[PDB]
This record gives C-alpha cells, structure tokens and sequence, in this order.
C-alpha cells in the first residue's frame, strides 16, 4: 500500500523497463494478457505497489513510458510484455532528440513535458499511499537524459517529501557508444545531484564483465545487461512487496544509506550470479552470497570500490536465513576490510531482510554501496567534458537549442564539486 | 518482435557453438583468453 | 512517419539511383512493378490505395538520355513518370550553364514535385541529395537546388553523397573548375556531405572483389550498399539505433565541417565468401583500413576528429565494444585530442541483403563507417591546385562566362576552398 | 533411506517440530510415497529444504542465474531462427520457366549471358580459370552437371531449365560436353552476348 | 665446488678437444663412415 | 590450448606436409572437405562458424607448381586459401635467392599470416617448421623464416624437421653448399633439429618395407607417421604424458646439440604383420637397430646422450622399463659417462592410424625413438669436405653471390660447422 510509480525514458530506459516490468510480472505471477495466474497468495500481497486492478482481473503497471520517438516503445508494445502496459501511459513525441541534451529539456521537451506531468499526476493521484518515483534511464543520450532529468526536476517541484529513485545508466568508461556522452551526462548530473533523492549508477562495460566472468555469456546482448539491471531494481522493492524478518523501505534504505544530501549515488550488485556450469557446484550460504557481494566484479559500476571507501552500504537479503548469520557476516567484512570502510561511522552496513527469496532462488541479496570510488568515475567524465568543451566540439548543436554556454560551466562546476565531496570524505580522518 | 527475436536467437546460438568461433579467445577481448 | 526524400541529379545521380532503387525494392520485397506480395517501406516507398508502392524520388537532369534509360529499364511501373524530370539540352560540363541559363526552370519545377512529395511525408528525417561534382548537370543544377531547398525548407537534413574527382585519373578537363563551384556552393547549404570517388571505389572493387574492370554498375551497386547500411536504422529496429538527426549531432563538431569519409566492409565476391571468419573485430579492422576507404585520401596523414559505426546483422555490442576498443588502442589510428570518444556506435538487426547477380556475398555482418577527419583537407589541395594551373591562363573560362558568370565567381570559390583548407588545418592543429 | 509416513511422523515428533497431528499429516503428505512408504529422508529434506514460495516458473524473464533474458512465453521453443520476411528475388527479366520463341525467353538469355559475361573476364585469363574450375575431371570437356554447379558457384539464382537453356546454347557439337573453344565462343566480352542485349526487336 | 671439481674437469676437456686438429677429427670420422658405407654397399644388411 | 603451428617451406616441405595432415586428419577424423560428422583437434585444427576445422598450417613456396598441386587436389577446401602462399620465381637451389632477393616479400606476407594463426591461439606451444635442407626455397627462405620467427615471437619453441641431403646418394651438386649454409642459419634459430635422410628412408623402404620402388610419396608418409607420432601425446592423453616444450629439457643437453635422429618401429607391411610378436621388447630394440635410423649414420661410431621415446598403442610401463633396462645393460649401445638416465619414455593409449593406400600396417604398437647422439657429427662431416671440396675451386660461388652474398658467408657457415664438429667431440669426450 506504498506504491511506486515507474518512469522509463529514452531508448535505453525503456527497454530497462520493459525487462523489469516483465520480471515483476513473472515474480508476481501476471501473464503477458495481465490476468493473476500464480497460485500463491504472496503474490498478491503486495500487487498494488506495482500494479492497479482492472475491471476483471487484469493488473495493469503503474508505469510510463517516454520518448521523443515512436520506433523504441514500438518495440515495446511488440515484446512479449508490451500489452500489460495502458496504451494512455506512453508518451511519445515525433522527431526524437539527435543524441541531444539540449534538444530532449529544452526544445522538443517542453512540449511533451506538459503530457508528462499530467500521466504521472493521474498516475499519482490514484495511489492510496506514495512511497515515490523510480525513473530507469540512461546518461549520455539526449531524449533519455534531458526528458528524464526534466521530469525529475517537474516531479521534485510537485511532490518534494517523495522519494525520488534513479537507475541511470552512465556511459561506460573505456568505450563510448555516442560522441555527446561527456556533455550529456555532465548537464544531467547536475539535475541529478540536485533533485533526486537516491541515484544508482550502471555501466554497460561493468554489465559486460559480470556478465562474460561470473554468468560466462560470450555473446550477452542487451536483453541480458537488462535482466541483470532489472534483477537489481526487483530486489531493491522486494521488502515492500513481501513480508521481511526485518523489513525496509526505499525511505530507510536513503536514510541509512544517504549521510549528506548530495552524496547519494550509489553502485549496485546483485547475488548470487552463478555460471550455468557451477550452478550446481556452489553452495548457497549466507557466507557464499555475502562474499560474492563484497567482490569488486559484482559491482555493476564501472568504478571499483577498492580504490575508495565505502560510506556506507545496505544489503538486501531475501530467504529463510538467520539474521544471527547474516549481521555476524556482514560484521566480519567490516573487521576485515576496515581500510575500505570510512572510520568516524560505527557500522557502515544496514542489513535488511526479507522472507521471500527470487523465484527459483533459495536465497538472494542485493548490494546497494554508497562509496568514494563513484569519485573517479565522475572525474574520468569530467575529463572527457573539459576536453571537448576546451575547444567547443559539437558545442553549437546544444547553443543553437536555446541553452547558454554558462549552463555547461555550472554544471562541471557542480560535479568537480560533488567529486571534492567525496575526496574529501574519502579522506576525511574522525576527530 | 520477428527481428528482434532472430537477432537473441542469433546470438544465443552463436553463444552455444562458441562455447567467428575464436572471438572470445581474444586476448584484447578477455585476458584470460 | 521517418520519410528520407531521395534526389538523384546529374547522370552520375541517376545512375547510382538506378542501383541503389534496385537495394531498396530488393531489400523491402517491393518488385519492380511497384506493389509486393509493416511500414518498414515508409522511408523510401508511399503505399497507395492500390497497394503500389511508389518510391519518394526524384530523378532531375538537364539530358533526356539518362532519365529515358530509366523510362526504358526494368524499373517503368515503379518510378512516377512525373517524378522523372528530364531536360532538353544538356549542361555540357558546364556549371554555369547548368546554374544560370538552363537550370532555371528545370530546378522550380523540381521545386514543385519536392513540394509535392514532402506535403505527403507526415514526417520528414531529410533529403538524399546524389549528385556529381564535377558536371554541370550535377554541380551546378544540383547547388541551385540545394540552395532552393535550403531557402525554403530551412533546418531540414540535406545529406550530399557527392562524387569528386579523383586525383589523378578523371573523365573530364573542366572538371576542376565546376568542382570548385559546386563545393563553394555546397560548403554552406548541404547538413553532411559524403565524399565519394572513383579511383577510391575502382580499388575497392579491384582489391577487395577481384575486379580487374570495374564498371559504373558495379560502383553504384557499393555506393547503394553504403547508403542502405546508413538508413537501416530508419526501416528496421536494432539496439543503438541512429538516426539521420543523430548523424550530424554525433559526427559534425563545427557547421564547416561536415565532409565525411565512408568505407564498407566486408567487400567479399562470392568465391571468396565463407573461407575468413568475418567476425565484428575484423571487419571493424578492414573498415578502418585505409585501402578499403571509398575516398582517394590515406588517413594517416590526418586525425579522425569523429568515427560512426553502422553495424547490420549479427553484432552483439560487447563485440563492438571490444573491436572499437582495439581501434583506440591502436597506435596508427590518431584521434584529435579534444574528441576523447569520437565513437558513434549503432546496431541494426537486419543483415544486408544482396543484390542477385552482383558481385557482393551475402554476410551476416556489415559495417559502413562514416567519418569526420581532418585528412579529407588533401583532396581539396589536389584541386585547389588543380584549378588555380587551368585558371592561370584562364582556360575555358569563356564558356563558362558565356551562360551567365563572371571571374569573381571563380575568385570566390578559390577563395573559398583556401578558407575551408585553412579551417581544416586550424580543426586539426592544435 | 526408505521410511514409511508414520515414521516420518515419529521422526517429526522426534525433532519437535511442534505441529499438531493434522499439521504433521499435512507435512507428511508433502511428500507422496513412490511403491510402499518409499520416500526416503533425502527426498522428505529436499522438499522442506527450499519452501519456494510464488510457485516458481513462471511466463517472465526471472532470476538471471535460472533462466535467460527471453520471455517464458517467447521462448521454449527456437521458433524466427533465420527467418527472412522477403524471400529471394530473382535477377529481373530472367525467366523461371522456358518458354519457346517468346521475346521474354530471347530477353531472359540475353540477360543471362551478359551477366554471365560481366562476371566472367573481370581480369584477364578468367575466362581460362572458370572454365578450369568449372570440371572437377581432368577432361576439358565440360558436362551438364560440371555447369550447373559452376553456376551454383557464381551467385546467380538462375532455374534448371534456363542453365540447360544455356547449355544447349553453347555449343556442343551435339556432343553434350562443352569445349574451351565453345565456351569462350558464347562468354566472350560482348560479343554475341552484347548482341543478343541490344538485339530488342529481334 | 666450481674451482675443485668444475674448473678442473674442464680445465682436463680443454688441452685435449683443443689439442685435438679439425684436421685429423675429420680424417678420423670419414675413415669411419666410409667403412660404414662400403659394408653398407657391399652386404646385403647391417646390424648391431 | 596446446597450439602448435605448421610451417612447410619448399617442396619437400609442401610435400611432406601434405601426408602429415593427411595423416591428421585421418586420425581426428576430419573429413578433406573440412569438417567432421573431445577437442583433441585443437592443437592443429581451429573450428569456425560452420563447423569446418581448418588446420594452423602455413603452406609457403616461391614456386607456384607445388601450392597449386593443392589448390587443386583433394585438399582446396580444407586449407585457407591466403594460407596457401606461392611465389612467382623459384629459388633454383640458392641460397641467396631464397634468402636473400626474391625470399624478402613472400617471408614478410609469411609473418602476416603467421601472425594472423597465432592471434587464434589462447596458447602456443610452438612451430613446427618442415623444410629441405639442400635447396633455395628450403634453406635460404626456411632460414629466414627462422630468424624473423625467433626475432619476433621470442619464446615460443621452434622445431626444425629438416632433410639433409644423402651421403652418395644426391640430386643437387650445390646440395652441400645450401645445406651448410642453412646449417648455420639454424644452428642459432631452431630448438631441435631433426634430421632426416633420404637414402636411409629409401633402404628402410626397401627391407623392411620391401619396397624395391620407393618414392617421394612413401618417404613422406614415414615422416608424417614420425612426426604425427611425436605429437600424440599433445592430442592425446596417455600415462606419462610428454610435451613439446619437455623435448628440450629432457632431450638438449646442451643448446648446440640440438640436433636429432629419428627412427620409427615397427615398419612392416601388411602380409609380414601379424607374424611376429612385435612386442615392447623387440620393437624397442628395433627402433635402436641401426637400419631403422631414418639417417644414414651408424649409431655405434658415437655415443649416445639421450634417447626420448614415444610409444603409441597398448605400451605399459612395465613394458618399457623393462626394454630400457635390456637396452642400457646390452652393451653395443654406448652412452656417454655424464648422462647416467639418458632416456625420456612416453606411452599414449592412442594406437597410430594407418593411411588407406599406404604400405605400412595396422600396428597395435608403435615407437619413435628421437635421440640425441654425438654421432651424427660424422654425416656433418660428410657434408664438411662435400662442401670444402668445392669450396676450394669455389665451384658455383658466382651464382650465390649475384644474389648478395659473400665468400666470408660461406667461410663463416663452413667455420661454424668445423666448431659444431669440434662441440660434438667435446661433448662425447669426457
Ligand atoms: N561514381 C559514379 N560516377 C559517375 C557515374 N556516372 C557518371 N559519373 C561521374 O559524373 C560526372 C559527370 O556527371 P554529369 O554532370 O551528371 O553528366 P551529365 O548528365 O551528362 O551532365 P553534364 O556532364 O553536366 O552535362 C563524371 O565526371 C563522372 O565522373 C557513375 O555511374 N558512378
Ligand atoms: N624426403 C623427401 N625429400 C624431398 C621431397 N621433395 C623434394 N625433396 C628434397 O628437397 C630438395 C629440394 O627441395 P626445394 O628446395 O624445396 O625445391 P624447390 O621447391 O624447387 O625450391 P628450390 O629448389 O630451392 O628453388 C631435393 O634435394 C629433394 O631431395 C619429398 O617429397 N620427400
Ligand atoms: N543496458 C542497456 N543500455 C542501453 C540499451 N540501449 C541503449 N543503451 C545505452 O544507453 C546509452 C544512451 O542511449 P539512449 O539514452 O537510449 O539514447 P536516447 O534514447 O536517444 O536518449 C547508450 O550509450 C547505450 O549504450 C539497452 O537496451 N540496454
């Protein structure tokens, strides 16, 4: 009775949604046609923190899907879970944004900002209870980026007590898909620093070296990178969707996780990742799933926590498990890596449990780190955006959008700022 | 949904034979090899 | 709703429309009398009521002959008949007569059927302007056009695939100066201009597809491919589409440059098909081999400033990733140092499809890489100097003053081409 | 191992589970005993090991360690594996069928052999190598199977009927085996193929 | 161990392959090989 | 994993490679066209997209016959067709030519590939290089093949099996020259030498075979038998499993003396097998026989140093230890006083296949015994006076120093023989 409304935005947003939405439905036991088919009373608990009933007993998502373009949610509607969705919630434009940041918050996004709000304000309004807004997105892509840190500036106006939750994915470090990255993903961080409440961060790359090291996949597409992202975003909800020895919402996971405002983007990792191969050959423990979890590999950011400290890191655990087992490894961690844990916080772990583990699974967890180690991530980024903007490259195509030369500026500042936030924590001594 | 379910069927298969065959052999491509 | 309209003008326009009108019916299944026994047509071909499906093309040049082979062909019923355009007299090489005396009434009618055409696209991505510079015909009717459009339309995407000389080997004597004229036209209305040439696609064709005695066909039929593997992510799905927006967005730094280099790969004839493995990394490597580049302009003299990859059939993006990942790696590949990415990658389902009796293989993989460099400026100093050697002694520069110029518009150009070198080598320095 | 149902619910009383007697019957018959009480205790601690609340499988996507990124519902089955909505389109103005002193059928050769031409003497001597490529036999005789599979080796999609066409055409001296001499008679560089191109109204 | 038992041993090898001519090394060996050869060719077998 | 590349210079070389991989094929079961109907094919065969096994074998001739003779016989569709390398002018039995004039462009396309082969191997094991010791192609391009090899791949262990011209027997005149020359390019370059004879191959044909008529074909088929039993234990598993880079540490006692005799047991035909017992015993002791040395070179003149043996089929331990033990206490084999083991035995459980076609027989064991011997300088001893002897008139010097070569080269190949001479006595001195 705490709902979430989802968000999709762009290209890569939507395909993230549609893959989550498809696994949300299988966790809850809805049929591509929307009808319940699960048989078992858990799965509708807690059904309407995702979903709102129909007429008969369809369940339609509560979830809104953007674009700039038609073709990427055309797709959509063709993928094997695109009827759940209200045909009213996808919001399209017709000339999509060129890669641009400036063309998906300024130009062609003003128009469809208006129908925007006014889906999620419908979309709101119906919930009993708010618990907030999940956008799933990408950095480094003009409609996904501007529209989506548009409406989360819109949504932070009109409902600021809210929880706001981003998955953005952040372009990859050492292959760039599109020229533009740096730009748009300097302009929506400093969105994102300011109104969103709680940030993970993902990396296609870091996707791809879980993926071929730990699931050993050769040719993962993107439908896999998907399922992995979507599995993170299942398991970082399921406390609220099921009963939990120890239960805990997005609200407190902030909390314990969140220490200052601005520091709020967080790696994720989700456990166990087995190998079909050695699917049978591990063990499933608590000690298991806790050292898979601390692994640097498990980490879907780019960014490795090794060379950072952690501020702090929840962990979200699912399955009848000792919660003696559970504190007194995770309490064993920090005693051993004290030196990757920052010093003037008695315990940087908030440990979550809940009873209902994945389907299939006998028990899960899923990682949420708040880490110093973001920092070099974001300056390899600023890197990129201080070399292109040196010499103005491809600078005309955002100028001629209506967006000043001082805005770039102001938001490089911001991040370098955001960057000496976390050195400086980083580094900071107690006392 | 036909194209896009030939492009994954496309990549699962080669992703069996493999397991062009030599491409996850690569040294720039995993270190491992 | 992603509607590209296709201008083909001059008799190199024609014939490489010819080929590239074949790729698309073979590709969308559209036979050559116009209707197929969704949508993914849209781009290229109106539906009408019939179910014939009409291409939005238009054919314009100055001489009846090239377009009446069209009239004559396979391809009668396909085509609109008014959508042929044809002249009486031909330009004759000559950029004035085909800019200022004959060109005249030929263009505004083009106007007109381009008008009629674009009120029919709900959307509108751009125009596919195919020209040859170098003709009157194509240079001088194609830039009086060009700039039509541009009055006009305004902000819409004019994509040049034009065709220059080639360094040395060439079919005509004046084909510096109208060269010359139309790219001073071209440099300030055309949104990207794909550079193409001669000898670069004869060595493509004699290397890569064992052609000893290539023929204008078999050029048309690569050009074709090169443009199909450009527009698949407007007809069929794929992860990283891109889109005709997204090509100027990601490829032109600054609005003067804009000429881009084009290679395609693999280029395998049939015998020579399935013995290599073909995989994403080599056929990233062949595309960035100088030798496979469809431009006569090695480049390692310059520095890539962007590189967009079109990747059609079976490509996973983690192999993508690995192969541009190698290339940056790579020490003979430079890069300009304010463009840390300068990578543009997108993906298309749909694997080429090969044209029956052409000397291309059917590949489940393709690449067309498109790219912004700064070598391109060493095509433009072969003819800044070929002009200025003709334009000493002031060598057919009556005819051209015959139909209506003056020496300053010769001046202009000159002058003109010396300023887009020097913007060139100022991108390039740093 | 093999325990019969009240012993499984002495077991459970054994261990204190502290179900009441409906509640261990209930436990019990989680289970379901193969002949005569045959299940055994591995099987009885397999069952109550993973509870497996929300049934499992289901028609999603799932956890990524137990099934791929692909639906339930597509999938189970490799069904669009090389599926080609537009099938393949011959060379226009090649005919499929022979037809007798037809125009189309005069076009369709002459189409067929220029196509042929321009394939062929793409450098010099390859006219000479085709032809020896063409006999797998040390003969330079060229049967009627040696050119149809040398036309399957050129990419051409071109029916039985119009290579036997071809055959005849080329001639064999009524012999039915085509010599270097014939060969190159008929595949020249323009030629009798040229002509029978531009040869229209003939 | 080098200069009581190595240095000596080779010390003992050297002055004796040394004193030995290539000359007479390859004399010595053809001697041998063609008697090896001329009762290959002569008997029908050779064993050891 | 256990890759291992093939290189075959010459015609000899080409020759003998065609029975070895047929040989190989034979036994992994792959069909000619390139495919089959676990993974024991990797250390010569690598799998691509359809399936087809294509081999790691570089097929390299400046003679055009010889790679076209498998461009058109059963094997064009197993070998790649870049890696079938040919050349416009034969090396004519000089050295200087294949090494130095015509050999520059074809070794660096040789590397091209070479390098190509190696980037599909996770792991390396070695070369495997097949020359003739005796002609232009074989020793001049052979030896700088080696040299660009051990420049470039550094570690990766180079095995030579070269064959050394007859002592009587001979079918060149300048056969001793380019076969000193070659023999002191490779001194410094290869790993292990093999050596190999044809006049000994052609009396082993003759008794034990009882072949009257042999030929280039049955020699070539011994060899391949040799060198596929050599490799069997890479390929297959076996009790005490022996590998490729262990030849060295188990077989050179010192870098010089790296050069080998070979000697396959049994060799019988059909209608003479399965008449005797051919057990461990006898046929280790036949192996040792003088006659089934595939060098005409008796064994008793020097010592042996040591004795690697490569059984095949059902071989126990016991069975071999006890035969060794037999061999060391016969007293006709000598070894030297410093090697008191001297012997590398190695059984693997997979019989040898038999080529369809060829004379020898289907043998439940088999034995290669490789062995490094101090008497093999006596046939370096033949060549030393076959090659000084001319030298002396300096008979055929012209024809190798038109093509950049100097009469300090031959003093110097010469010179280093006469120290290889004075290393072989040291060595089998105490
Ligand atoms: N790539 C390519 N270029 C061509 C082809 N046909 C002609 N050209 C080029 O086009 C140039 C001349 O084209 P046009 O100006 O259209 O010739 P035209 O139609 O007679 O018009 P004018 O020559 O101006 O009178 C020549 O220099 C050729 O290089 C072709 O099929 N492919
Ligand atoms: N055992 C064996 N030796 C061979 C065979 N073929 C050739 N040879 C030897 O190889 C030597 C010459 O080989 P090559 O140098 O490769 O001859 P080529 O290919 O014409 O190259 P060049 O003579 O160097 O110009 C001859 O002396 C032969 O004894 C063979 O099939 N088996
Ligand atoms: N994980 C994942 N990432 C994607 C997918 N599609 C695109 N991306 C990444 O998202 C980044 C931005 O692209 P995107 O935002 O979708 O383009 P836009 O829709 O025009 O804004 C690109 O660098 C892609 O690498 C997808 O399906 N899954």
């Amino acid at each position: 009775m705490r709902e979430i409304v989802h968000i999709q935005g762009g290209q890569c947003g939507n395909q993230i949604g549609a893959k989550f939405w498809e696994v949300v439905s299988d966790e809850h036991g809805i049929d591509p046609t929307g009808t319940y088919h699960g048989d078992s009373d858990l799965q509708l608990e807690r059904i309407n923190v995702y979903f709102n009933e129909a007429t008969g007993g369809r369940y339609v998502p509560r979830a809104i899907l953007m674009d700039l373009e038609p073709g990427t949610m055309d797709s959509v509607r063709s993928g094997p879970y695109g009827q759940i969705f209200r045909p009213d919630n996808f919001v399209f434009g017709q000339t999509g944004a060129g890669n641009n940041w400036a063309k998906g918050h300024y130009t062609e996004g003003a128009e469809l900002i208006d129908s925007v709000l006014d889906v999620v304000r419908k979309e709101a309004e119906s919930c009993d209870c708010l618990q907030g807004f999940q956008v799933c997105h990408s950095l480094g892509g003009g409609t996904g980026s501007g529209m989506g840190t548009l409406l989360i500036s819109k949504i932070r106006e009109e409902y600021p007590d809210r929880m706001m939750l981003t998955f953005s994915v952040v372009p990859s470090p050492k292959v760039s898909d599109t020229v533009v990255e740096p730009y748009n993903a300097t302009l929506s961080v400093h969105q994102l620093v300011e109104n969103a409440d709680e940030c993970m961060v993902l990396d296609n790359e870091a996707l791809y070296d879980i993926c071929f090291r730990t699931l050993k996949l050769t040719t993962p597409t993107f439908g896999d990178l998907n399922h992995l992202i979507s599995a993170v975003m299942s398991g970082i909800t399921c406390c609220l969707r099921f009963p939990g020895q120890l239960n805990a919402d997005l609200r407190k996971l902030a909390v314990n996780l969140i220490p200052f405002p601005r520091l709020h983007f967080f790696m994720v990792g989700f456990t166990p990742l087995t190998s079909r191969g050695s699917q049978q050959y591990r063990a499933l423990t608590v000690p298991e799933l806790t050292q898979q979890m601390w692994d640097a590999k498990n980490m879907m950011c780019a960014a490795d926590p090794r060379h950072g400290r952690y501020l702090t890191a929840s962990a979200l655990f699912r399955g009848r498990m000792s919660t003696k087992e559970v504190d007194e490894q995770m309490l064993n961690v920090q005693n051993k890596n004290s030196s990757y844990f920052v010093e003037w916080i008695p315990n940087n772990v908030k440990s979550s449990v809940c009873d209902i583990p994945p389907k299939g699974l006998k028990m899960s967890a899923t990682f949420i780190g708040n880490s110093t180690a973001i920092q070099e991530m974001f300056k390899r980024v600023s890197e990129q955006f201080t070399a292109m903007f040196r010499r103005k490259a491809f600078l005309h195509w955002y100028t001629g959008e209506g967006m000043d030369e001082m805005e770039f500026t102001e938001a490089e500042s911001n991040m370098n700022d955001l960057v000496s936030e976390y050195q400086q924590y980083q580094d900071a001594s107690a006392e | 949904r036909a194209t896009k379910q030939r492009y994954e069927e496309r990549a699962e298969m080669y992703d069996r034979t493999r397991q062009p065959f030599h491409e996850h052999q690569l040294e720039a491509a995993n270190t491992p090899a | 709703m992603r509607e590209v309209i296709s201008i083909h003008i001059g008799q190199a326009g024609i014939q490489v429309g010819n080929a590239c009108w074949e790729l698309y019916c073979l590709e969308h299944g559209i036979q050559p009398d116009g209707q197929m026994p969704d949508d993914a047509f849209n781009t290229f071909f109106s539906e009408t009521g019939a179910g014939k499906h009409v291409p939005r093309c238009i054919f314009l040049d100055l001489e009846p002959t090239v377009v009446d082979e069209v009239r004559t062909g396979t391809y009668r019923q396909l085509f609109h008949p008014e959508q042929l355009i044809s002249g009486k007299e031909d330009a004759a090489n000559n950029f004035a007569r085909g800019h200022y005396t004959i060109g005249k009434e030929i263009v505004d009618l083009a106007l007109d059927r381009i008008r009629k055409l674009a009120d029919n696209c709900t959307g509108l991505q751009g125009f596919l302007v195919f020209n040859a510079v170098g003709g009157g015909t194509g240079s001088g009717l194609g830039s009086l056009l060009l700039e039509r459009l541009s009055v006009d339309y305004g902000k819409k995407s004019k994509l040049g695939f034009t065709v220059y000389p080639s360094p040395q080997v060439s079919t005509a004597v004046v084909e510096p100066y109208n060269s010359v004229l139309s790219t001073h036209s071209l440099l300030e209305h055309t949104d990207v201009a794909v550079m193409l040439d001669n000898e670069a696609i004869y060595d493509i064709c004699r290397r890569s597809l064992d052609i000893e005695r290539p023929t204008y066909t078999n050029l048309n039929r690569l050009i074709a491919q090169v443009i199909s593997s450009l527009t698949a992510s407007l007809r069929f799905d794929g992860a990283l589409n891109v889109d005709i927006t997204e090509f100027q967005t990601n490829l032109v730094p600054y609005p003067r440059i804009h000429f881009m280099l084009s290679s395609y790969a693999p280029i395998i004839s049939a015998e020579k098909a399935y013995h290599e493995q073909l995989s994403v990394a080599e056929i990233t490597n062949a595309a960035f081999e100088p030798a496979s580049m469809m431009v006569k302009c090695d480049p390692r003299h310059g520095k890539y400033m962007a590189c967009c990859l079109m990747y059609r059939g079976d490509v996973v993006p983690k192999d993508v990733n690995a192969s541009v990942a190698t290339i940056k790696t790579k020490r003979t590949i430079q890069f300009v140092d304010w463009c840390p990415t300068g990578f543009k990658c997108g993906i298309n389902y749909q694997p080429p499809t090969v044209v029956p009796g052409g000397d291309l293989a059917k590949v489940q993989r393709a690449v067309c890489m498109i790219s912004n460099s700064t070598a391109i400026g060493e095509i433009f100093s072969r003819l800044d100097h070929k002009f200025d050697l003709m334009y000493a002694k002031r060598a057919f520069v009556h005819w051209y003053v015959g139909e209506g110029m003056e020496e300053g518009e010769f001046s202009e150009a000159r002058e003109d081409l010396a300023a887009l070198e020097k913007d060139f080598e100022e991108v390039g320095a740093e | 191992g093999l325990l019969t149902p009240d012993q499984l619910r002495s077991a459970l009383d054994r261990l204190h589970t502290g179900l009441d007697a409906a509640e261990k019957d209930r436990i019990v018959a989680r289970v379901a005993p193969a002949q005569h009480g045959k299940v055994h205790y591995m099987d009885f601690i397999r069952s109550l090991e993973s509870p497996q609340p929300l049934g499992g499988p289901g028609l999603g996507v799932g956890f990524p360690g137990v099934t791929p990124q692909r639906a339930a519902a597509a999938g189970t089955a490799p069904t669009f594996w090389n599926w080609q909505r537009h099938k393949k389109q011959h060379v226009p103005g090649l005919l499929e069928e022979v037809r007798e002193g037809t125009f189309e059928q005069a076009q369709s050769d002459a189409l067929l052999t220029s196509l042929m031409s321009t394939k062929l003497n793409q450098y010099r001597d390859k006219l000479r190598l085709i032809f020896r490529q063409m006999d797998g036999n040390r003969n330079s005789l060229i049967d009627r199977e040696e050119f149809i599979r040398g036309i399957a080796k050129l990419r051409i999609n071109v029916s039985k009927a119009q290579v036997e066409r071809l055959f005849d055409l080329c001639d064999v001296d009524k012999s039915g085996e085509l010599d270097y001499e014939e060969f190159v008679n008929r595949f020249e560089e323009n030629g009798l193929a040229s002509a029978a191109r531009n040869q229209t109204r003939a | 161990w080098s200069t009581q038992v190595f240095d000596t041993i080779q010390g003992r090898l050297q002055a004796a392959v040394d004193a030995r001519d290539p000359a007479a090394i390859e004399s010595r060996l053809k001697t041998q090989y063609d008697q090896y050869l001329h009762t290959t060719n002569t008997k029908v077998a050779v064993f050891r």
